[PDB]
């Protein structure tokens, strides 16, 4: 409730104020007078995608630090950890990370 | 009384970024052995003012081949993201409580990519869209960076209340306990809002330029809440506003410092720096700091 | 079985019932396809917080992230498309025939 | 590729399969699926040329909907019970769902369009392990829920397959096109066993792979992908044009050769429950399969085809690399009928 | 004391729910008052709307998202 | 000089406090004088429902004491 | 297939614990203390026959034994107590870590007294 | 086909996930606990058809407890003919349905 | 044992970023498993209740289970007080 | 009871499902989809999903969407079924999402895999030649 009639006041606000800004000029009369495809950038692109998933997955972990079995879930972590590493090193090893 | 609370957060930003642009151009001034605006007002406290009549009054130059429709969205989310950032916040205490407030900014700060998109493609030009997916593959960069540091930091916070934060430093300050992190989390918030040395690229015009500089003062605002935590005294609110207000004052008169004193990087320089330099560190921080509460016996409460 | 996951379930069909249809543009049934997984996580994600089951928490993330991944392949696959033949449109992927 | 990552690869398509075969939680044989997919991608634009890109697109296209149909699947039986375990479906529609995804995935009719397409385009070593190892999951999957299948669809799917499969086949000259379809029909005869008895599925699948892997390796060997070049393979190598229409006429299903013992005891099992009419049908549509066998092996070695001045050169030529497991292959789709007992070791 | 009190507020809600039921149902012809819809005779935990069934909209929506969108 | 810079960083800094003490004043002013009770974890959302239907006017910061024990 | 069987409302009537979340934040460690054995019968028999229809009368008897404690500290440590209350009423979060003074003095009170 | 790679080594590398009724994290329990209990412990070492045709009874009832088809039936038939009754007019609720009741802790 | 400190002299020039964060990374993976705190975290959490500790029917032949929490038998806190 | 409000946020997503489904101009179509995936988190959230839809709202929308709008600009009945009791004092949700570290070793491991294998099969694809 509280949190839709924030969102609902910022929207409603910003409208009104964009488009007071985009109609009050506009009441005075005035005269009234490609395929390049750069690779990299998409690569650029997939790569944040893939580390954003593996960020997604890291995510929980301020709640795993309680659970009694603190051996396993820093293992995980940090295996993924280093497989987030070791993606990162694979892509500047095989020149994915150049201009 | 939600809507004077809604509306006494909203106005008092529009009124400090409107009010910032005049303190940028007057410590700009003085680092350049020169002054402000200081003839338009007392000490140029008009400026703001006498700016914002001339746009509004300024004739819009639409296109007349764009699409109408994107070009209107694109301010409008800009300027409510901006906005809806600082509910979060708590300053002591938060307009919204949310137990994932530090998720939602995330998410936010996400989103924030949209109106670049949208206004690079409705401008009706190869080169402004050149422009634009450079700036919006370097803003997902660098939002990379910036959730994984999060995370790392709020390791030693328990959850992602906001509020805990201010629990958290209550002895000592965040900036002690990790300050490589700081560093790049500051570096990040630098490279996010475009913000020189990383700035690469009259209505709407106006409107994107309020959502920048309030997006500005809302990464202050949340590095100072992140690492300079403030004493907060229940039965006196004030003085944790006060001295977090002047943190955020002091942390962005340092962005002005630091457009002052730097040239500016290359595009592939600042990827290069980015994914060969702060990826690197910050996933050893990020190991270090799931492996430093476990060592120490030190993990964080709650649950 | 409430009208919130016949609406869903209808969502899910609708949505490949447009990736089935193909007027053009490859770039739409990726589309389609993240559509498909979207109706997917929101209903799963309904069926695990309705019954409580506390360990099925894991499976929307596993989901949304085995999809995404499945994403980046296609993208990537319609890039290498539209480098060999300057566009996405669909029948210009008519040199294997039955 | 790099030979470590063409390893790692196919490790991972491996991998995948054994994840599919081993788990018994719905999610990680979703997982498996995934993975298996992940990895076979690249294996088939290992050559990259558009084809190959056009073959690896309508794979992906097709796998990833059929991917997404077995997820809804999952979730609808999860919705009307709360079991994540891989035994009887619990609902009818959930099943119904579940069938068309594993029909997709083995690209049975009428989800059949694909694979000629997808085997012409990829070359003779990614349509070996496409039509070969990209089977076992699926049928591993049906296999399991074999009570629970509706009878009618899959028997429809079944009998469509192989009258898609022995029409189809008679109208191609490329050898690649000509395989898809005789892979469809195959497919079309394991899974009209499955309602009955999934013993006959496996060793159907056993001798269809090695029969398959025999004639995929002697297409290699002798590198022609279309029929008037495999016609010019007497001319150099006559043994091998002479094992692969042995190889022929057991895929036709000709006794004493191994390719009738799957049709013999899927026959058999079916008239044991009383079902006649099918059994027929399903040998009278075979009889297609074995003409165009019968076209090919005349085509190839039963009669001497012109040749040409510069195959004289190769004849001065030996083959560097002789591919393991070819005469064992050849050995094993030709002579194994007289131990057709040894099924009941539930191959 | 939670635990109690949550019992007996329960309770008596089924008990209120089950009288306005017989008062209601009375006029039905296959109606029974009070049938499980359970073979067991173990006691299950009731639903959000078997308490608040015939009660206000208002608490209702309370009882319904009153945790969720209290922030 | 550079303190003509200062009158700017002024008008900034009350812009940028009114939000926190508003706020702060309002919760106080809403939850009977006395801070807004926060409520995650589902327990103490219990604990403030029970408030309000002890207090008789429904509102969870009417706090019943030892003298309504009797 | 069945009738489900609820106590009257009559059963579901007792003198109910009129204070407030505070005043029993205030009170729990020393209500805990002293309170334990009816406690302790109520939610054994509420694990053991997993039925509230089965445990009412623990539950009348920890009531009743609540209010003893209650009219106890109304008795004996009346005014600490409620400094001590107004204390966890005023903060948001009900902390125990605020005025650990009022809750030295309640403590030493009770000790006294009780 | 099914490889039982886990039973024969007992490595439990996903049972753990596959019912309500196994081991939850701080023993939280699944909304319909009991029910699927007693199916799973009326069906154990019985077989698929039998345990099918036997235990309908325990799959009823945790069917019913997972979707609740008959229960808000037979809630929508009461507030049907609750607004029937008020529409035509022989019935009033009590103040205890319109907000006019005591509340208890 | 030269080959491997010229190495890392040499990585320490002109690529600094890289030694630290292999150094940090290598130390998070190696000390936790010398520390000796570690059991200690684990022993907090196993002491952190979220849930009501359901009492035990008694009968008679459980001296090790207090009768009451004043009781000293049962665990003991002090020392996560002494920590 | 804000007249279903949950059967209102279905019709909604169900109507920009019809919308993006037409196909029309992929750029509109994206657009339409980011709309279903906004009704879609906010599904999630007024049902109880804090996490989860947060999940959505972040990876989903921010990053896979805004990759699709990368490459594309590159080219041319309710309120009944709910519980009773509490939770205690915590969240199940964010107990069992947390539990991945402790119970899923083997989803971790297989997830972790997938994915390393995905980035290894992305640059293997737009290598080229
Ligand atoms: C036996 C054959 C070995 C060789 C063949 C390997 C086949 C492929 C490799 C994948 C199999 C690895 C086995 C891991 C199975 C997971 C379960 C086992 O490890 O026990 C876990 C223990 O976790 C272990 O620490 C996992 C360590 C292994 C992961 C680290 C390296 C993984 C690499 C494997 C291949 C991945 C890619 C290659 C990387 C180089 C469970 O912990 P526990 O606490 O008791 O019980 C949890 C339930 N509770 C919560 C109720 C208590
Ligand atoms: C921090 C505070 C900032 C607040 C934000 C900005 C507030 C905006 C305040 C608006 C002030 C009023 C502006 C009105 C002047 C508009 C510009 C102008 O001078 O136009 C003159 C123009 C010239 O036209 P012609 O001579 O006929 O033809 C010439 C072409 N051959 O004449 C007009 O059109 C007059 C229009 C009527 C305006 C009268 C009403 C004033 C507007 C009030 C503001 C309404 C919104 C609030
Ligand atoms: C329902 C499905 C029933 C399946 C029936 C299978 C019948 C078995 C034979 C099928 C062959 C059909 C294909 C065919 O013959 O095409 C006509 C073909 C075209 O020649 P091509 O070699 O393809 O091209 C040469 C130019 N490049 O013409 C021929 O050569 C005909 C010569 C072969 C005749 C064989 C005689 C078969 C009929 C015998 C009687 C029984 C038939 C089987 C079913 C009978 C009904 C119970
Ligand atoms: C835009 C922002 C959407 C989501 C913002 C709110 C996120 C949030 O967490 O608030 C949920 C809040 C409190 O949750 P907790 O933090 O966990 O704690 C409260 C209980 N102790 O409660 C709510 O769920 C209220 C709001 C839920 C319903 C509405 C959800 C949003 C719906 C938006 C639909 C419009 C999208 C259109 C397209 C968007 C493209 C950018
Ligand atoms: C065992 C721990 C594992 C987990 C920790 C790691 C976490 C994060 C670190 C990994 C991130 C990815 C690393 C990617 C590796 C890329 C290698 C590379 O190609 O770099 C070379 C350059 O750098 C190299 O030479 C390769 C690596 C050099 C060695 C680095 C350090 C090796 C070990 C040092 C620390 C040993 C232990 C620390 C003990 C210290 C005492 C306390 C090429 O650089 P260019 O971009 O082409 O620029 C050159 C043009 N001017």
């Amino acid at each position: 409730m509280n949190i839709m009639l924030t969102l609902l006041t910022n929207v409603t606000l910003a409208s009104l104020l964009v488009l007071i800004a985009f109609w009050l000029p506009q009441l005075n009369a005035y005269s009234e007078k490609r395929l390049p495809f750069s690779m990299k950038f998409f690569l650029v692109a997939i790569t944040f995608l893939l580390f954003d998933l593996e960020i997604a997955l890291l995510l929980p972990l301020p709640w795993a630090s309680q659970t009694n079995n603190l051996k396993t879930m820093l293992t995980m972590a940090l295996f993924l950890l280093i497989l987030l590493a070791a993606s990162l090193a694979y892509e500047w090893t095989q020149k994915g990370l150049e201009w | 009384m939600f809507m004077i609370n809604i509306l006494s957060l909203i106005i008092p930003i529009l009124l400090a970024v409107a009010f910032l642009t005049l303190v940028e151009r007057k410590v700009l001034g003085y680092m350049q052995l020169r002054k402000g605006p200081n003839v338009v007002g007392p000490y140029g406290l008009l400026q703001p003012i006498a700016d914002a009549l001339k746009l509004f009054t300024k004739e819009p130059l639409r296109p007349a081949t764009s699409s109408i429709s994107m070009f209107i969205i694109a301010p409008i989310l800009a300027l409510s993201l901006a906005l809806t950032m600082w509910v979060p916040l708590p300053m002591p205490y938060p307009l919204i409580n949310m137990n994932l407030g530090v998720l939602f900014m995330l998410a936010m700060s996400s989103l924030a990519v949209y109106s670049i998109l949208w206004s690079g493609w409705a401008s009706n030009s190869k080169y402004a869209l050149i422009g634009a997916l450079r700036a919006v593959a370097q803003t997902i960069s660098y939002e990379v960076t910036l959730a994984i540091i999060l995370l790392s930091v709020l390791l030693m916070n328990g959850s992602y209340t906001l509020s805990t934060l201010i629990t958290t430093q209550e002895h000592i300050w965040m900036i002690f306990t990790s300050w490589p992190l700081a560093m790049m989390w500051f570096i990040s918030t630098l490279a996010e809002t475009n913000r020189a040395p990383f700035d690469l690229t009259a209505g709407p015009f106006a409107m994107f330029f309020m959502a920048e500089y309030a997006n500005i003062i809302m990464m202050n605002a949340f590095t100072a809440i992140l690492f300079l935590g403030a004493s907060h005294d229940p039965h006196t609110p004030e003085l944790y506003t006060i001295n977090f207000v002047l943190k955020t004052l002091a942390l962005t008169i340092t962005f002005l410092w630091i457009r002052a004193s730097y040239p500016r990087f290359r595009y592939d320089q600042l990827m290069h720096l980015l994914w060969k330099s702060f990826l690197p560190l910050t996933l050893a921080l990020c190991m270090w700091h799931i492996s430093l509460p476990i060592m120490t016996a030190s993990i964080p409460p709650q649950s | 079985m409430p009208l919130v996951y016949m609406n869903i379930i209808m969502a899910f069909a609708i949505a490949l019932a447009g990736l089935l249809m193909y007027r053009s543009h490859l770039m739409s049934s990726l589309l389609c396809l993240e559509g498909m997984m979207l109706s997917l996580f929101i209903m799963s994600t309904l069926i695990i917080l309705n019954t409580h089951f506390t360990l099925a928490n894991m499976m929307p993330i596993i989901l949304l992230v085995f999809a995404a991944c499945e994403a980046a392949l296609g993208l990537s696959l319609l890039v290498m498309v539209s480098n060999t033949y300057g566009t996405d449109y669909v029948q210009n992927l008519n040199l294997l025939q039955c | 590729m790099n030979p470590i990552i063409y390893t790692t690869l196919i490790m991972t398509v491996m991998s995948g399969t054994m994840l599919v075969m081993i788990s018994s939680h719905w999610l990680l044989i979703w997982i498996g699926f995934e993975m298996n997919l992940l990895a076979m991608i690249p294996v088939l634009m290992k050559n990259f040329n558009p084809r190959a890109t056009e073959a690896a697109t309508k794979y992906f296209l097709t796998q990833a909907t059929a991917s997404m149909m077995l997820m809804m699947a999952i979730i609808i039986n999860l919705l009307y019970s709360g079991q994540w375990t891989i035994t009887k479906m619990f609902n009818p529609v959930a099943m119904t769902m579940m069938t068309m995804a594993l029909a997709m995935k083995l690209g049975l009719s009428p989800f059949h369009f694909w694979v000629p397409e997808v085997t012409q385009g990829i070359s003779l070593q990614a349509g070996l392990l496409l039509l070969t190892w990209q089977k076992l999951a699926p049928l591993s999957v049906l296999c399991q829920i074999s009570q629970s299948i509706n009878p009618n669809l899959m028997l429809t799917m079944a009998m469509l397959s192989i009258l898609i499969g022995g029409w189809g086949g008679l109208n191609q000259t490329q050898l690649r096109k000509i395989m898809a379809y005789s892979s469809i029909a195959h497919m079309g005869w394991m899974t009209a066993v499955l309602p009955y008895n999934t013993t006959m599925t496996i060793l159907n699948l056993l001798i269809y792979i090695t029969m398959t892997l025999a004639m995929f390796m002697l297409l290699i060997h002798s590198s022609a992908t279309t029929t008037l070049s495999l016609s010019h393979t007497w001319n150099k190598m006559p043994v091998i044009t002479s094992l692969m229409m042995v190889t022929l006429l057991s895929m036709g299903g000709l006794p004493p050769l191994s390719g009738f013992m799957p049709k013999w005891m899927i026959i058999q099992e079916m008239t044991k429950n009383e079902s006649i009419i099918m059994p027929t049908l399903m040998a009278m549509t075979a009889l297609l399969n074995l003409y165009f066998y019968m076209r090919l092996a005349y085509s190839s070695s039963l009669t001497m085809f012109p040749s040409t001045n510069n195959m004289k050169m190769k004849w001065q030529f030996e083959h560097t690399k002789q591919m393991k497991l070819l005469p064992t292959m050849i050995v094993l789709s030709t002579l194994v009928l007289p131990m057709t007992p040894a099924l009941s070791s539930l191959n | 004391l939670f635990q109690a009190e949550k019992d007996r507020r329960v309770l008596q809600m089924l008990r209120e729910n089950l009288e306005e039921e017989a008062i209601i149902m009375k006029d039905v012809p296959d109606w029974k008052v009070g049938e499980s819809v359970f073979h067991t005779t173990r006691w299950v935990t009731p639903m959000m709307g078997e308490l608040y069934g015939l009660r206000t909209n208002e608490e209702i929506l309370s009882a319904t998202y009153g945790f969720i969108w209290y922030t | 000089m550079w303190f003509e810079i200062l009158p700017g960083i002024a008008v900034m800094a009350a812009c940028l406090f009114i939000p926190g003490m508003a706020t702060a004043h309002i919760h106080k002013f809403t939850n009977g004088g006395k801070e807004k009770r926060v409520a995650h974890f589902s327990y103490q959302w219990n604990l403030m429902e029970r408030d309000r239907r002890i207090s008789g006017v429904n509102r969870y910061h009417v706090t019943k004491g030892l003298e309504n024990i009797d | 297939p069945g009738i489900v069987e609820l106590p009257t409302l009559e059963d579901l009537k007792v003198q109910e614990v009129k204070v407030s979340s505070s005043v029993l934040k205030a009170a729990a460690h020393h209500y805990g203390a002293q309170c334990d054995k009816p406690n302790k019968e109520f939610m054994l028999c509420r694990w053991e026959e997993k039925d509230p229809r089965r445990c009412l009368e623990e539950g009348k008897l920890v009531n009743q034994c609540a209010l003893d404690f209650f009219r106890q500290i109304k008795r004996h440590c009346a005014e600490p107590f409620t400094e001590y209350w107004t204390c966890i009423d005023y903060s948001g979060l009900q902390l125990f870590r605020h005025c650990r003074k009022q809750q030295a003095k309640f403590d030493e009170c009770v000790l006294d007294k009780l | 086909p099914f490889f039982d790679v886990q039973k024969r080594l007992g490595l439990d590398l996903d049972r753990w996930m596959t019912i309500q009724s196994a081991e939850q994290p701080h023993k939280i329990p699944g909304r319909c606990h009991a029910f699927e209990k007693e199916w799973i412990e009326c069906a154990h070492g019985i077989g698929g058809i039998r345990a099918e045709k036997e235990c309908k009874i325990e799959f009823d009832d945790f069917v019913e407890c997972l979707l609740r088809q008959k229960t808000m039936k037979r809630l929508s038939a009461i507030k049907r003919q609750r607004d029937k009754l008020i529409k035509e007019g022989k019935y009033t609720p009590p103040p205890h349905h319109l907000g006019k009741e005591d509340p208890r802790p | 044992a030269g080959r491997i400190a010229s190495f890392l002299k040499n990585a320490w020039a002109k690529e600094p970023v890289l030694v630290a964060s292999f150094a940090i990374g290598g130390l998070a993976i190696i000390l936790p498993s010398l520390s000796p705190y570690t059991n200690y975290a684990i022993r907090i959490n196993r002491a952190t209740p979220y849930n009501y500790p359901v009492p035990l029917r008694d009968d008679g032949n459980m001296p090790d289970v207090p009768s009451h929490p004043q009781d000293p038998q049962g665990p003991s806190l002090e020392w996560l007080k002494n920590l | 009871m804000t007249m279903y409000i949950a059967f209102i946020l279905s019709t909604i997503f169900v109507i920009g499902f019809v919308g993006f489904s037409s196909k029309p101009s992929p750029i509109y179509g994206g657009l339409g989809l980011i709309v279903s995936g906004g009704v879609g988190c906010g599904i999630v959230l007024n049902f109880g999903g804090s996490f989860l839809g947060l999940m959505v709202f972040l990876i989903y929308l921010g990053g896979m969407l805004v990759v699709f709008g990368y490459t594309t600009a590159m080219a041319t009945g309710d309120w009944v079924i709910y519980d009773t009791g509490d939770s205690g004092f915590f969240s199940e949700e964010a107990m069992g999402i947390a539990a991945l570290y402790s119970y899923g070793t083997w989803l971790v491991i297989v997830t972790g895999w997938s994915l390393l294998i995905g980035v290894v099969v992305i640059m293997e694809i737009t290598r080229g030649n």
